[PDB]
């Protein structure tokens, strides 16, 4: 699952 | 609301002790009382309205997946006939992560968003706009599924014009907004093109303005270039 | 209750979903809505309802400890005054806590206890009986607390008297009741002499019956032992 | 805080 803040 | 007899300030600090404790559903319903109050939020306060609501609904997303998976599982050929239950507790947790995030969408509308003159403001609500209609979209499946979509495309949309005009490219509140954007391009969109090419100028742009910045402004905007990169590591 | 409409069948089925899905609230309610139904609970079902519980109560705990630490800093001399909000706080969370421990007391009364005749059954409700009441205990500051540790002592030593005249010195759930008693001792009665006497008997009892067991029971028995020796080792 | 189950 790809980062995200 | 049950927070409305409770002072501006005390919500505040109710809400920076719910995080010391992991005690993120609180946090979130201090910082709601808070906004409510009517009066715009500061940079720090904006900050803990973001971290509540993202560990409430992270968990929420979380336990979406598993179920999700499970309910993917129970319907291919062979799979024994178990009955209602996982579609039944898949939706449960939809419906509760669907009222958070319709919260959240409140709030900004009402009236966040509007108030939001200054640029950092209007772009991290924006932003937040864009997060939880993407929320909403990883779940959705009917008539407005496009709708939805095209709401976090919107917001996203109108927080990356505001963020290229106003602010340096190093701005961690864009760099987080564009990490953001260029996901729901990836997994939301079906663009990873448009994906890869959005985290890679974004990045590349601001490994220009590096040298601009002090040590510690520095440490903030690698922290989330560092982002950019392992999503385009992922992607590649 | 808002369970009762659901299957039994279902609410369990549920709980293990819940599990999966690290939802321990709702496992918490639906292992409540099953106890309910008013039938005796399976070992598998009496090891759900635990789980559910000691995870949402070990949650309130460890919050409860950050604010209390607060709490007892901001009680120091030359500590600033920052009005009510950290007492609020930390009463509200104990409050949650409290009505935790209260609502599995209340399924440990009505009626699982009374109806559990089995050693294993019996000793495993009262080792929770013992177990809610120290929580309680834990946070107890009024004209009760001492009757509080009492009631936690009394369950604790029926459950140590029938599980040493009916089951082995291996079996876990007297291997664990045994551990838990002798954290009562150590940390609610002020009797770290007993918490370690008890510790290392039960220890060296179990080992001397190692040999009885197959592979799998002698994994599950070892695993406790090594918790004993775990205190004993801070202890000493 | 020591080990309970
Ligand atoms: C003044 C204002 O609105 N401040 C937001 C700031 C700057 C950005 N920031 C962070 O760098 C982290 N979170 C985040 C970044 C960008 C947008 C939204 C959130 C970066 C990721 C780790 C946590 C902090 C928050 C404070
Ligand atoms: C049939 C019945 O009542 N079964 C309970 C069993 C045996 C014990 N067990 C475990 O070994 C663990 N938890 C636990 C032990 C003793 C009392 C209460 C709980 C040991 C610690 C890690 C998790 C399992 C649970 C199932
Ligand atoms: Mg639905
Ligand atoms: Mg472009
Ligand atoms: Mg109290
Ligand atoms: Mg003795």
């Amino acid at each position: 699952f790809p980062a995200t803040v | 609301g049950a927070m409305g007899s409770m002072e501006r300030a005390s919500l505040i600090q109710k809400a920076k002790l719910a995080e010391q404790a992991e005690r993120y559903e609180d946090m979130a319903a201090f910082m709601k009382g808070a906004v409510e109050k009517g009066e715009e939020l500061s940079c720090e306060e904006r900050n803990l309205l973001s971290v509540a609501y993202k560990n409430v609904v992270g968990g929420q997303r979380a336990a979406w997946r598993v179920l999700s998976s499970i309910e993917q599982k129970s319907n291919e050929e062979g799979s024994e006939e178990k009955g209602p239950e996982v579609r039944e507790y898949r939706e449960k947790v939809e419906t509760e992560l669907q009222g958070v995030c319709d919260t959240v969408l409140g709030l900004l509308d009402s009236h966040l968003i509007k108030e939001a003159g200054d640029a950092e403001s209007r772009v991290f609500y924006l932003k937040m706009k864009g997060d939880y209609y993407r929320y909403l979209a990883e779940v959705a499946t009917g008539d407005d599924k496009k709708r939805i979509i095209d709401s976090a495309r919107s917001a996203y949309q109108e927080a990356m014009d505001i963020s290229k005009k106003e602010m340096p490219p190093t701005n961690p509140i864009r760099l987080g907004l564009a990490l953001n954007f260029s996901v729901f391009h990836y997994e939301i969109a079906n663009s990873p093109e448009e994906a890869i090419s959005l985290a890679k100028t974004t990045f590349d742009e601001a490994m220009a303005d590096l040298h601009t910045l002090s040590e510690d402004s520095y440490k903030d905007s690698t922290l989330i270039m560092q982002l950019l990169r392992d999503n385009l590591t992922l992607w590649t």
